[PDB]
């Protein structure tokens, strides 16, 4: 409604083809004697790459999402887990991506292909039980890097050295399960590439701080989850950049998602899919969600830059750190994963809600909608000491009920009617503010 | 009846009571603790009452503003325990690191519990099978030494450290030759009575737990049975500390054999080895313990320990016990169900809240054991 101009991301198919191709290429895997493994978005994923270019991951967590699209496969799917006999309040991700293996159906067509082994990043507990079942299922090996060595901020050389010790366990490990021989040229290149993704998505995020905002947080579901899929490729860590000077691009023309912005959001974790038509019913008040500290650093990894502000963090040869041989990359790499924003709240909730107010101030919010997710152990332990943190702070924030992979825990109309009230309360909130200083 | 067990019930009872006159005879401190892998023996050696924080079993509408409810009962119940004010004599709160849940009782108890002088959370490795933990545990168990020598100001030697390890070194001995006695064929010490002496271990002065130990073993050779065995369960579970509950179990013509759980075998099941380096021998005793299921990868080593422990025990029934959403023994449970079954163990799953109407939980033990009764 007039106020900026708008217009469509022209990188959008690419983000989209770029998905696809990912899935496609897991399932052909084998027609030219590659190698699939399957693990967490967060697997430490040059790991493998070290044995090649046409070594091809699933991520558990995006391919169940993506199945969670499907309502009704995802239905099945949990259903076929649960005859199985696990609960069913056990993460929906975990249950879809069970329920999908025993009913030997992959979402983008035909068997459920199986992996030749398993690699693995435990920090959440169901981190180790979802692929202690799938390599038991499959028979195949299995590797998982404990990464619980608590907050980055407090991190020894001895936390540091159990990580990277684990890591070297792990190439082993991958030699070991697939045949071949690791090179350790491939694996610095993927290091320096997951570090080129992973810091480049942050600072695309970082663009969003400016009113309008060039993105909208339904569009970058599509554009974040690249990294969730393989960011030590170099195919993710180009499109990254690509995707960079698009929107400095949108930034520099004045270029809004949402034409008529009059209040900006931030939300919290991965929400149901069916909550995204309320985004866009949401912009029939002018509100965008400018992010969350999910969409931004579930794979982007910050720093804090020198005016204080949060920004991509520096490549280390960018600092002068040189990444020259297999021991350096090691450690260089555990460091820079342990650095991820969204492992913090594992160990300490206020590192969150620290988190959570700095992208309040820094993406000039308005307001605050907080995913209660019950799908989801590992991203909600905390939320409610997150509620109160930015309660205190004196920015509005509603919480919703939701399961981003089982809608039967999600009640659409409920939901709606909360954030319609939320809209009306953020009005209210301006009325009285400009009757306050006139 | 004989009453040999009275101590541990008072001692259960009155837990709160103790901990207050433990600080008026030895003016020590008092440390709320947080899942049964804290690493005592450095609080023992500190001059600290280390006393681990269960729940109530009532109704609570404290934690609701902290911990969000697709969360488990026992981590709720426990906060609650702390914001009630019920432990507002213990100025230190410690958790080991573990199940995730847990970490949100320790996370809002250290913000919210106002009493609270020190926190402290030591980062065990999960991943116990790796040839990497032990060391990073060495590392951790030291670094909390150091925490501790700087917070009291007092060296905590290795002498300091080593008559700790002894002391809780003796309790571990003294609680697994108490369960020996659960092997006869009419057990002279019941399911409900070990579990008192295992719960109490974690909240009462372990010199003093010990000294009440020897004397119960002293007396069990000519301790006279009068109540009939019945069917041998084995309860399976996460903490499993509802006393009254247990009591229940072996009213129906039951006896609780043995148990897999933290307020019980899982706490004190190995001491710790022979070992020149204190600090190794106790972050090694921690690893080398029958892990939790959420340190329990990649091998499912715990179906192995609890089918032994099934089979050295002569069980003819295994009873789950399960917190509402509790992920780690929720993704352990169908398999480890299976591996019991298939060794000849019918078993039986039972689901709690923070308080339960116990008739429909009877009704179903008495189900249960009509199966065992036939075949
Ligand atoms: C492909 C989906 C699944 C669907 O998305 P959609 O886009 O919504 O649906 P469509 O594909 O049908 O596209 C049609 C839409 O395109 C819009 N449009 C048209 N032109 C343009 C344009 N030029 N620019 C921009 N947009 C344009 C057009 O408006 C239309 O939408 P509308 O009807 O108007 O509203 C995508 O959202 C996705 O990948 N999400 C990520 C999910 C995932 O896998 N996540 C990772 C989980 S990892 C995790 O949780 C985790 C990991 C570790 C630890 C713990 C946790
Ligand atoms: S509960 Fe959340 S963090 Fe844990 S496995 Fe499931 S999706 Fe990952």
């Amino acid at each position: 409604a007039n106020k900026y101009p708008t217009e469509q991301l022209k990188l959008w198919g690419k983000a989209k083809e770029l998905r696809e191709q990912y899935y496609m290429n897991y399932a052909r895997a084998k027609e030219k004697g590659g190698i699939r493994w399957s693990g967490s978005a967060w697997a430490l994923d040059a790991i493998p790459a070290g044995l090649g270019e046409d070594v091809y991951s699933l991520t558990g967590e995006p391919y169940a999402a993506a199945v969670a699209h499907d309502r009704k496969f995802a239905k099945e799917c949990m259903d076929a887990a649960e005859a199985y006999g696990f609960a069913r309040d056990l993460c929906s991700y975990m249950r879809i991506y069970w329920g999908g293996m025993h009913l030997n159906k992959y979402a983008f067509g035909g068997e459920f292909p199986k992996p030749d082994f398993v690699f693995q990043t435990q920090i959440c507990c169901s981190h180790s039980k979802w692929y202690q079942h799938v390599a038991k299922e499959e028979k195949i090996p299995e590797f998982y890097l404990d990464v619980g060595v608590g907050p980055y901020r407090d991190m020894t050389d001895a936390r540091l050295d159990y990580v990277a010790n684990q890591l070297h366990d792990g190439i082993a490990f991958v030699e070991k399960a697939s045949g071949r021989k690791f090179d350790d040229e491939l694996f610095i290149k993927a290091v320096k590439n997951e570090m080129r993704s992973t810091s480049r998505w942050a600072d695309i995020c970082a663009l969003n701080k400016v009113k309008p905002a060039p993105l909208d947080e339904k569009t970058m579901y599509s554009l974040y989850v690249l990294c969730t899929l393989s960011k030590s490729s170099q195919w993710c860590a180009d499109f990254m950049d690509e995707l960079y000077e698009e929107v400095k691009d949108r930034v520099a023309r004045g270029i809004a998602a949402v034409p008529n912005e009059a209040i900006r959001l931030m939300t919290d974790t991965q929400p149901p899919w069916s909550f995204l038509k309320i985004f866009r019913y949401l912009e029939t008040y002018g509100a965008v969600s400018i992010g969350s500290l999910y969409t931004f650093a579930l794979e982007g990894i910050w720093e804090d830059k020198p005016d204080g502000s949060w920004g991509g963090r520096t490549l280390p040869w960018d600092k002068g750190i040189e990444i020259n041989d297999r021991d350096t990359a090691v450690r260089l790499y555990a460091d820079w994963n342990l650095s991820k924003p969204q492992w913090q709240h594992f160990y300490d909730p206020t590192i969150k809600s620290d988190m959570m107010l700095r992208i309040i101030k820094e993406w000039q919010v308005d307001g605050v909608m907080l995913h209660l997710n019950r799908g989801c152990e590992g991203l909600s332990v905390g939320i409610m000491e997150n509620r109160l943190a930015i309660a205190k702070s004196g920015t509005p924030v509603m919480t919703f009920e939701g399961n981003m992979g089982d809608e039967r825990e999600f009640d659409e109309v409920r939901t709606q009617a909360r954030v319609d009230a939320f809209m009306e309360q953020l009005g209210v909130r301006r009325q009285a503010a400009s009757a306050w200083s006139h | 009846s004989d009453g040999l067990f009275d101590q541990f019930k008072t001692w259960y009872e009155k837990r709160h009571d103790y901990a207050r006159d433990w600080k008026v005879r030895t003016g020590g401190q008092v440390v709320a603790t947080m899942c049964t892998y804290t690493p005592e023996e450095l609080l023992i050696a500190a001059g600290m009452l280390p006393v681990r924080v269960l729940g109530a079993h009532e109704p609570q509408n404290v934690t609701e503003p902290h911990i969000f409810g697709m969360f488990c009962p026992f981590c709720r119940d426990s906060l609650a325990q702390g914001l009630l004010g019920r432990f507002d004599y213990a100025e230190g709160v410690t958790l080991t690191q573990s199940c995730i849940q847990y970490r949100q009782t320790f996370g809002s108890w250290r913000l919210h519990v106002p009493t609270v002088k020190w926190d402290y959370y030591v980062p065990m490795p999960n991943e116990v099978q790796s040839p990497h933990a032990r060391k990073a545990h060495y590392e951790e168990v030291q670094a909390f030494r150091v925490f501790l020598q700087t917070l009291t100001g007092k060296e905590i030697t290795d002498a300091m450290l080593s008559d700790a390890l002894a002391v809780c070194d003796e309790n571990r001995r003294l609680l697994r030759e108490l369960y020996e006695y659960r092997k006869a064929a009419d057990p002279k010490v019941t399911g409900v009575e070990a579990l008192y002496a295992s719960l109490t271990a974690q909240f009462i002065d372990k010199r003093e737990h010990n000294e009440m130990l020897k004397k119960t073993l002293a007396a069990l050779p000519n301790r006279k049975v009068e109540r009939k065995t019945g069917a041998r369960f084995m309860t399976i579970g996460s903490e499993n500390d509802d006393i009254a509950f247990m009591g229940m179990v072996e009213s129906v013509g039951a006896t609780i054999v043995i148990d897999d759980q933290c307020s019980g075998s899982r706490y004190f099941w190995n001491a710790s080895k022979p070992e020149g380096d204190v600090i190794k021998a106790i972050a090694e005793r921690y690893c080398d313990r029958p892990a939790c299921p959420t340190k329990d990868y990649p091998a499912h080593t715990r179906f192995d320990h609890v089918l032994g422990m099934a089979k050295e025990y002569n069980v003819e029934g295994a009873i789950f016990l399960q917190q509402k959403f509790c992920d780690p023994h929720e993704g352990d449970y169908p398999d480890l169900k299976r591996h019991l079954e298939e060794n000849g163990i019918p078993t039986l799953f039972l689901e709690f809240d923070i308080t339960n109407p116990i008739g429909p939980f009877r009704i179903r033990i008495e189900a249960f054991l009509e199966t065992l009764s036939e075949e």
